[PDB]
RNA sequence: UCUAAGGGUCGGGUACGAUCAACUU
RNA sequence: AUUCAUAAUAACUUUUCGAAUCGCAUGGCCUUGUGCUGGCGAUGGUUCAUUCAAAUUUCUGCCCUAUCAACUUUCGAUGGUAGGAUAGUGGCCUACCAUGGUUUCAACGGGUAACGGGGAAUAAGGGUUCGAUUCCGGAGAGGGAGCCUGAGAAACGGCUACC
RNA sequence: UAUCUGGUUGAUCCUGCCAGUAGUCAUAUGCUUGUCUCAAAGAUUAAGCCAUGCAUGUCUAAGUAUAAGCAAUUUAUACAGUGAAACUGCGAAUGGCUCAUUAAAUCAGUUAUCGUUUAUUUGAUAGUUCCUUUACUACAUGGUAUAACUGUGGUAAUUCUAGA
């Protein structure tokens, strides 16, 4: 099929090899497939060794961490652009690693609420102890406080989901956050 | 190719098995193991050619499947176990206990023992390392894994096992001034007395040794075993000590030793 | 007629020649994960065939030669333990090494079972 | 050098798992990964105290040196973060009795903790592949002229 | 239905912003 | 030499594994019940390590031809960033970007009555010629291509198609 | 066992080839052929390929046997001896054969995997799982199909197979 291979390719100086072996399972490539949105499709396919590949089409959901805060929750994820990669193997308008995301912001927003006592935007004594102690750190950022008004986070995808089956994640925050939105302009 | 050789032809087999090649067809092949396939002696091998207790691989078959012969408190009744370096074998037979150990030509010297002594056997540690649940463990060159070791056991240190319980007894560092059982090389079956060490960083740590005759000579770290102190071995040596009489000295004493 | 046989869910009644798995019927595997392409009759009914197969659902007023005047048993009766409870109705405890059933087999003129 | 600025890509250049909070106000503000490569080799102030990313570094990446450490002269330049020196060496034959000057050339990473110029002596070591011919990084630099810049001044 | 690229005039407390308009690929 | 081994936090999984298995021996203790305990093994099983390996890989090294001197980049040539794929590295594959890379120290192309070596023949010495082979490893199973199963095959005394 | 000889001329010395001479695990062919030991052998030409005819499966005290098979255990009324078949599990990816393609490519030696997989061997290694975690249950251990088998059939035919 797709040989993952150098034999095929051509010598540094230009020379042209030849065809050299019947193709080789060691050398074996796979056709993606697609990560979209919505549904949760995942099929297995056997690697070598057995190993079980968990590729991914169509996940509904994800599992991003605020890093800064030290946790992370499951949250649906929103839309999406991408590739800049392929033209062959994968097609249309995909979900993938480093990919900037929206997701729900509703579990981060309750989180924070009964963690620390404070509202983003706009009781008993154990609570109050708790939230007057660890209190002096609901101070993130402009930026995140401004998106969770939205209600809407953005997110970079750190999972790989046609190898893992998963959307996992990280909540941008800082240099990222300010670098970013100054891309995707990407299909395929 | 497709898969592992499950063959193996008479002139490939290590040299110090000592058959036959020229269309004589096979060699037993070591089955999977303790050992390397080359740094190994099967069962076949040491009880048809060695000790002419048996003619034909179906004779020794026939022996392995009576739980007679044992390596290292185990019967391993397969034919092409691949036994090692500083292994114990035991035949109820005689109540023979057979270490095996190289002479100094290189070859699988077949050293008699007591049972006392065949009670344990040595391992030289190839790595040290955390395994799950933070405990240690330490590997032998016989693919031993013993946890929770004394914490001083570093690498290349050897280790006495007591072979029915798979513990450490005593440990033995690798330092100047210690016994060393080559293992590998042209300089095999040679014992010398590490007189010092050159490191040599990502470049394969060298040995200088010093046999007792003051015939010093190199070998790689990897190829050596120590297994003592100067002059207090823990292991009943061959018959040859690991000197190396040359050739000369050889036919001397053969010529001198006995008109036979 | 030339012995092709019909499949299930394979409309167009011609013999097609079609990929054949395991767990699949009109194809024993010799090997595993060995697939073969065999002509296979469709499923629609017609003047081609020579053999079709029925199976009685209900039983009209008459009875037949073959059919229902004969009553051919089981052979085998359960190997397990709980399905001979089910099939005798004990249900809990009922030391299932007597409910079991025999076979006499006639070795000659002693016979044992 | 190398006017990257530190972030002249489209996608966002950092060294993974290497997390500065913006929560802890540390008087620093610069979080870096390095590392001692190994060998004998000194690790740059440039690689210590710049902004570079450059995953194929051996100091601030994620490859790593070993095998052999070769050397040779620069012979090209005009690539990104790689170079192409020259490996010139002598050949017996014996029929002959005698010697033949041969040369390969042997494409390499440089980090931009080197500054690197044509004619130039650099020492390298085997990395794992990092592009279809490149599987060595630069590790040291010798330059060959003494920054003999004004003996073009002349009057 | 989109994407990208290709410009003008103003600003620099002695790296870039604001504003304006074409068609071509 | 590591972002190593390992551990700990937060969660995540369509949720893996954590014996409904088998043979011989039948013993020990009492509250004598087909009661409670118990041996020697077999097979299977998660992870780690080892072994047999495999896949990639560094350096150097191969015959004749200049009546082959300029090749590569076209729809990848050389590199960079990111992603996908892969058991994994890597233009392996593509997106965007840059314009590099090899060459009279013989590139590229052509030829080989060319598988490669260990080795063989003949030689004072130096050497010339041979090496389809009884070891080693590469390939291939009429030609091509594709794939199932499996730890391992692009398998052919295994399937699929075309010739 | 570091060897040379014949041929250009009327004759000489040269250059220089031709010819001879010896060997060949280098082949062929011709003539001849008593013995012992050792023995290569469709490579060269057609990787046309032999285009005929025959062959890689396998069980122990220890996965499943109501064979409507044997003998008989006489220790047994559930089996418990042997054992065809078939299911399951391993293996068939080794070996053997050939050299077509192949000129930095295989390959040799030398490295590396801090760049990965690894059945099997070998050694270590799971008190943590009743998901409403006090009835929710079988844990003295729960569920379903199906083969072989019985019998009805198709086709000229194949290691074809259907229905019950």
């Amino acid at each position: 099929g797709i040989s993952r291979d150098s034999r095929h390719k051509r010598s540094a100086t230009g020379a042209k090899r030849a065809q050299f072996r019947k193709k080789r399972k060691f050398e074996l490539g796979r056709q993606p497939a697609n990560t979209k949105i919505g549904a949760k499709r995942i099929h297995s396919v056997r690697t070598r060794g057995g190993n079980k590949k968990y590729r991914a089409l169509r996940i509904e959901t994800g599992n991003f961490s605020w890093a800064s805060e030290g946790i992370s929750k499951k949250t649906r994820i929103a839309g999406v652009v991408y590739h800049p990669s392929n033209n062959e193997l994968v097609r249309t308008n995909t979900l993938t690693k480093a990919a900037i995301v929206q997701i729900d912001a509703t579990p981060f927003r309750q989180w924070f609420e009964a963690h620390y006592g404070q509202t983003l935007g706009k009781k008993s004594k154990n609570a109050e102890r708790k939230w007057a102690a660890r209190a002096a750190s609901a101070k993130i950022e402009s930026s995140v406080e401004s998106q969770f008004s939205a209600g809407r986070l953005y997110a970079c995808i750190s999972s790989r989901p046609g190898q893992s089956g998963r959307c996992d994640g990280y909540i941008l925050e800082g240099e990222e956050l300010a670098f970013y939105l100054r891309r995707l302009t990407a299909k395929k | 190719a497709r898969g592992p050789k499950k063959h193996l032809k008479r002139l490939a087999a290590p040299h110090h098995w000592l058959l036959d090649k020229l269309s004589g067809c096979y060699a037993p092949r070591p089955s999977a193991g303790p050992h390397k396939l080359r740094e190994s002696l099967p069962l076949i091998v040491f009880l048809r050619n060695r000790l002419k207790y048996a003619l034909n691989g179906r004779e020794v078959k026939a022996i392995l499947m009576q739980r007679h012969v044992k390596v290292d408190g185990k019967v391993r009744t397969d034919t092409t176990y691949p036994a090692g370096f500083m292994d114990v074998i035991t035949l109820d037979a005689t109540n023979e206990n057979f270490r095996l150990v190289y002479d100094v030509k290189g070859r699988f010297a077949v050293h008699r023992i007591t049972d006392e002594e065949a009670s344990y056997k040595l391992g030289k540690v190839k790595k040290v390392q955390l395994g799950k649940k933070g405990v240690p463990y330490v590997v032998t060159h016989d693919g031993r894994t013993i946890r929770y070791p004394d914490p001083n056991i570093k690498v290349n240190d050897t280790v006495k096992i007591d072979l029915a319980s798979g513990k450490i007894t005593d440990f033995i560092k690798f330092d100047a001034g210690k016994l060393v059982y080559v293992t590998g090389g042209r300089n095999l079956g040679r014992i010398g007395t590490i007189v010092h060490k050159e490191r040599h960083d990502g470049g394969f740590d060298l040995v200088h040794i010093k046999d007792s005759l003051d015939n010093t000579f190199v070998t790689r770290l990897n190829n050596v075993f120590v297994i003592g102190e100067q002059g207090k071995p823990y292991i009943s040596l061959p018959k040859g000590k690991g000197i190396k009489l040359s050739i000369a000295e050889e036919r001397d004493r053969r010529r001198a030793q006995q008109g036979l | 007629k030339q012995g092709f046989p019909m499949k299930q869910g394979v409309l167009l009644p011609t013999r097609i020649k079609l990929l054949l798995t395991k767990n699949v019927s009109c194809y024993r595997p010799r090997r595993d994960g060995e697939r073969k392409r065999k002509s296979v009759r469709g499923a629609i009914v017609g003047p081609d065939l020579a053999v079709l197969a029925l199976v009685i659902v209900k039983k009209g007023e008459q009875e037949l030669e073959g059919l229902t005047d004969t009553t051919v048993p089981k052979r085998l009766g359960p190997k397990r333990a709980n399905n001979i409870r089910k099939f005798f109705g004990l249900s809990k405890e009922d030391d299932v090494r007597d409910f079991v059933i025999r076979r006499e087999v006639t070795k000659g003129e002693k016979t044992y079972t | 050098s190398t006017e990257l600025t530190v972030q002249s890509e489209r996608a966002f250049q950092k060294q993974p798992h290497i997390f500065n909070n913006p929560k802890v106000k540390t008087s620093k503000r610069t979080k870096r990964w390095y590392k001692n490569a190994g060998l004998g080799f000194k690790t740059p102030k440039t690689a210590i105290e710049g902004s570079y990313i450059d995953k194929k570094c051996p100091f601030t990446g994620l490859v790593s040196i070993r095998g052999k450490i070769l050397t040779g002269t620069v012979v090209s330049t005009k690539m990104h973060r790689t170079i192409v020196i020259r490996r010139a060496y002598l050949h017996y034959i014996p029929k002959y009795n005698r010697y033949e000057k041969r040369h390969k050339n042997v494409p390499v990473h440089v980090s931009p903790a080197f500054r690197v110029q044509v004619g130039d002596i650099v020492t390298v070591g085997q990395c794992r592949p990092i592009s279809k011919t490149v599987r060595f990084n630069v590790v040291k630099v010798s330059a060959a002229a003494g920054k003999a810049n004004k003996q073009f001044a002349k009057f």
